[PDB]
């Protein structure tokens, strides 16, 4: 149970 | 013990020192287009800064055009990293990395004109497919072993592998493209970024970090390209995260006890025990037994038979990408944010 589509990458966490 | 190889070794640092030349060279001393010179025709990829479109030259040649919106990078890190991506694009130059072939700027809008791979990005064929077989991913890794030991010997990270940033060009092979993250690092770097699934611990925990993290994504995007799934897997990101620390991989019962070695070996919270982070560097991985099989001179000449070649039906052909919701590019009639991108 986990994220299936894109994954959008975080430029400031 | 388990000739040729050594020889190998030093053909690579005669390679690297000669491709530091080169980089330097376009590295010191980094306008070249314009929007009208271009027809705009499908969104191929979107972003929380703009879109990748394909583009059509008005010489006829299809590009990828990415257009980022000066008033959406907003943030102080946003806007070095974007500073980054150019001039790292303007010098590197490997058969597995994009070619950026113009960038520019007007009013609103920052430009990168790059080669268009029609082939799709790995994201979608691995989700349409499930998950490939481990001869077809140790190809792919093969590619991205390589690329990375390309660019850490020039100091550059990458900092976000995935296969959402990895493009299948008409010969099979990959193009890394995506470029937003990736920054020359002599030491250690300390910006908390990247993408949730593919960020190593020390990254999560905080630490200055250095090229290693590349090698641990390394790790998630084999993982994941043979299991079809990443091994730190939740549907929030804080969830994400306390896997990623614990780093308790758990692997799907038909990975070869090979391929269960080098990922233990290269998802290893502990860096003075990660490959690719040792004194013997990249050769570590290189010489796995999962890679036994792989001819790394081979594979970067382009002589292996690809795993599968994506399907064309001619230039411009967008088939093998999802689709965008599509909006209309808007140049004000005044100038955004000169200050903020004036060396772009
Ligand atoms: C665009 C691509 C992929 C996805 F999952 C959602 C939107
Ligand atoms: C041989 C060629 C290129 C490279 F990056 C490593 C080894
Ligand atoms: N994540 C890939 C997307 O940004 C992209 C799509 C198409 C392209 F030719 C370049 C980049």
């Amino acid at each position: 149970a986990g994220r299936t589509g894109r994954r959008q990458a975080i430029h400031d966490i | 013990g388990h000739a040729k190889k050594g020889s190998e070794q030093e053909s690579v640092k005669e390679f690297l020192a000669k491709a530091k030349e080169e980089f330097l060279k376009k590295w010191e001393s980094p306008n070249t287009a314009q929007l009208d010179h271009f027809d705009r025709i499908k969104t191929l990829g979107t972003g929380s800064f703009g879109r990748v479109m394909l583009v059509k030259h008005k010489t006829g040649n299809h590009y990828a055009m990415k257009i980022l919106d000066k008033q959406k990078v907003v943030k102080l890190k946003q806007i070095e990293h974007t500073l980054n991506e150019k001039r790292i694009l303007q010098a590197v130059n490997f058969p597995f990395l994009v070619k950026l072939e113009f960038s520019f700027k007007d009013n609103s809008n920052l430009y990168m004109v790059m080669e268009y791979v029609p082939g799709g990005e790995m994201f979608s064929h691995l989700r349409r497919i499930g998950r490939f077989s481990e001869p077809h991913a140790r190809f792919y890794a093969a590619q991205i072993v390589l690329t990375f030991e390309y660019l850490h010997s020039l100091d550059l990270i990458y900092r976000d592998l995935k296969p959402e940033n990895l493009l299948i060009d008409q010969q099979g092979y990959i193009q890394v493209t995506d470029f937003g993250f990736a920054k020359r690092v002599k030491g250690r770097t300390w910006t908390l970024c990247g993408t949730p699934e593919y960020l190593a611990p020390e990254i999560i925990l905080s630490k200055g970090y250095n090229k290693a993290v590349d090698w641990w994504a390394l790790g998630v995007l084999i993982y994941e390209m043979a299991a079809g799934y990443p091994p730190f897997f939740a549907d929030q990101p804080i969830q994400i995260y306390e896997k990623i620390v614990s780093g308790k991989v758990r692997f799907p019962s038909h990975f070869s006890s090979d391929l269960k070695d080098l990922l233990r070996n290269l998802l290893q919270v502990d860096l003075t025990k990660r490959f690719g982070n040792l004194k013997n560097g990249v050769n570590d991985i290189k010489n796995h037994k999962w890679f036994a099989t792989t001819d790394w001179i081979a594979i970067y000449q382009r002589k292996v038979e690809a795993p599968f070649i994506p399907k064309f039906k001619g230039p411009g052909d967008t088939s093998n990408f999802d689709d965008y919701e599509e909006e209309e590019i808007r140049v004000s009639i005044n100038e955004k944010c000169g200050k903020e991108f004036t060396e772009f």
